[PDB]
């Protein structure tokens, strides 16, 4: 279930049998390839690419068009993230929470979720570390994190 | 937190089968669980059975006969040897006339009488009577 | 219900199940076109979309994104495709 | 009960039930078994002989003979044929 | 008959006598120009269905069995029309590689071309037009398994007749023996 709540939910994405494009596409693996390099310039991450040419260029799933995934094809010549996107929006989360729990000490339900994020953040860390996605000397530190958001 | 997938699919045939029903269906699939099938179809206690192909991990639909009458699983999968492998019949098995305790060898999963025939102990993985 | 022949289901029960939990596993989204009135643009907006979906001329707000489904903003011609 | 010599060596062979394939016992008082007399082809009239269907208590107990008697006679020719 | 619309990665040339000139000579159908120029198979087989039914199969290079795909059948409707009595179909010489085992820097073995990823994509390019929506791949009560493959109904108005001859072609090629059926829309 739920990692760090007791959830048991049953709602995520159902993809379909056939693979292969549907008869309305005319739409090529290189014309959708060079969107996604325009509008990942465009301040996008490959979580929020797939989701605007569902919604506004019929392309179901990239991988049954290019054969490839969009972060795949953003690391392919270089411009993909320096962090992994997931591991992005827990530390930026990580960081709201703390900058909370400054102003509101006595805010102990905040100070329960705040090691749960941390937590989160460091068994995921410790994934990309061994797939050598980050360097092994990366630590997460609070008194840094600030600067790794933006 | 799927542990054991062999656990799991006897489990359920056999929540069914004394239930009274004609026919089960096996959610995750596994080469594991359709060779353990093909030991006992051949036997002769299960029926036809289909592997659903998705391109997930497949689904099975089991025809039960009825002629079943417990298919469990020992789930840590014990080392046996040929010595060793007469006191793992009588522990788990209701008779000598009847019943299979099956195991993979290095020459494929077998039965215990199979197993024997050849001379090619290995790790015990479940039975079924 | 002994016998409930769980291989080949009516297209009825295969209907009102779960998008997963069914004998084979497909989704209730689809594509959908849209005429926006007052162009040729054919837009090729999805079911369940997330953004405002936006024309690329006559450039007034398509959809709305709403819980589940989405909902349109003018009642306008539609066909749902392949 | 076949024995190597060849033997049967058993007081008797207990009947098993028509729907789940298990045994009747001895003193299972629950176990039906009954009679479906078919009738000859041209004129709709009771011809002499029948059918048993033998129907055990744990089965009976549950709720589906009537599933099950209708199913048997499903796979035996008597139903309607849809 | 020209060593031009066969290569091959080897020698010999048995039965392509008229076979590579049967798409040497035809003569306007719809991309005529982009397929007679610079296209290309590889072998060819004759194999037999049913009784006396046999079917022309070509091999195909691989990189561009998706230039085929465009052309496929306005390419059967003239290859049979020549070839009368005779069936066409398209498959791709895909080279399985063997598992590697305890018995020289070999790396490794894409799965792209191992035997269980080649023997299905050995399907849906055989029936190509009408795509594949399920499969149901079924023992036969004595360790025989058969396939039960489900074609589309979008596209079953070329497929009536050639149900017979793609399990007698993909029997020869893989080894397993099939059936086709036609399910209602979901």
């Amino acid at each position: 279930g739920r990692m760090h709540a007791p959830g048991k939910g049953l709602s995520q994405s159902a993809l379909p049998y056939r693979r292969s494009v549907p008869t309305w596409l005319k739409l090529t693996s290189d014309d959708v390839k060079e969107q996604i390099y325009k509008l990942a310039k465009k301040g996008l991450t490959p979580s929020q690419i797939g989701v605007i040419l569902r919604d506004s260029h019929g392309v179901a799933q990239v991988r049954f068009v290019t054969g490839n995934k969009i972060l795949r094809i953003l690391k392919s010549k270089g411009l993909a993230p320096d962090l992994p996107e997931d591991l992005y929006h827990l530390i930026k989360k990580a960081v709201a929470v703390r900058k909370h729990l400054e102003r509101n000490r006595k805010d102990k339900d905040a100070k329960f979720r705040l090691i749960l994020i941390e937590s989160r953040i460091h068994r995921l860390a410790r994934y990309y570390k061994t797939k050598r996605v980050l360097p092994p000397n990366w630590k997460y530190e609070s008194s840094t994190a600030s600067a790794l958001v933006a | 937190v799927r542990m054991n997938v062999l656990a799991d699919a006897l489990k359920s045939i056999n929540n069914a089968e004394k239930r009274g029903k004609r026919q089960v269906l096996i959610r995750p699939c596994s080469k594991v669980i359709v060779r353990f099938l093909t030991v006992m179809m051949k036997h002769g206690y299960i029926g036809e059975f289909e592997i659903i192909d998705d391109h997930r991990a497949g689904k099975i639909v089991v025809n039960l006969t009825g002629r079943l009458n417990k298919c469990g699983v020992i789930s840590p999968r014990f080392d046996v040897q040929l010595k060793d492998l007469e006191k793992w019949q009588n522990n788990l098995l209701p008779s000598r006339q009847f019943g299979f305790i099956v195991l993979t060898t290095s020459a494929g999963i077998m039965d215990h009488e199979e197993a024997r025939r050849k001379h090619t102990g290995g790790k015990i993985l479940g039975f079924f009577f | 219900p002994l016998a409930k022949d769980l291989l080949h289901p009516s297209p009825e029960e295969e209907k009102r199940k779960h998008k997963k939990k069914r004998l084979v596993q497909s989704p209730n989204s689809y594509f959908m076109d849209v005429k926006c009135p007052g162009c040729y643009k054919i837009t090729t907006v999805f079911s369940h979309a997330q953004t405002v979906v936006l024309c690329v001329g006559c450039s007034t707000v398509l959809c709305q994104p709403t819980g589940g489904k989405a909902r349109l903003t003018e009642g306008c011609s539609f066909r749902r495709k392949q | 009960m076949q024995n190597d010599a060849g033997e049967f060596v058993d007081l008797y062979v207990p009947r098993k039930c028509s729907a789940s394939n298990r045994i009747i016992g001895a003193k299972d008082h629950a176990s039906i078994q009954m009679n479906v007399a078919e009738v000859d082809k041209v004129t709709g009239r009771f011809n002499g002989q029948f059918k048993t269907y033998a129907i055990c208590g744990a089965i009976r107990r549950m709720g589906e003979s009537d599933d099950s008697i209708l199913r048997l006679a499903k796979a035996d020719g008597i139903v309607s044929k849809n | 008959s020209a060593k031009i619309v066969k290569p091959n990665g080897e020698k010999p040339d048995e039965f392509e006598s008229g076979i590579s000139q049967a798409l040497l000579e035809l003569e306007m159908n719809s991309d005529l120009k982009a397929q007679l120029r610079e296209l290309n198979i590889t072998a060819a087989k004759e194999i037999e269905v049913g009784g006396g039914r046999k079917a022309i199969i070509i091999f195909v290079p691989v990189p561009q069995l998706k230039s085929f795909q465009k052309i496929q059948v306005r390419l059967v409707r003239e290859l049979e029309k020549k070839f009368s009595g005779k069936h066409v179909v398209f498959i791709a010489q895909r080279r399985i590689l063997p598992k590697p085992t305890r018995k020289k820097n070999k790396q490794k073995r894409p799965r792209s071309r191992t035997l269980t990823a080649v023997h299905d994509a050995i399907l849906e390019d055989l029936v190509f037009p009408s795509e594949i929506v399920g499969k149901r791949i079924r023992v036969k009560l004595d360790g025989s398994r058969l396939i039960k493959v489900h074609l589309d109904k979008a596209q079953q108005n070329n497929v009536e007749h050639k149900v017979e001859t793609f399990s007698g072609v993909y029997k020869k090629l893989t080894g397993k023996d099939v059936n086709f059926e036609f399910p209602e829309f979901q």
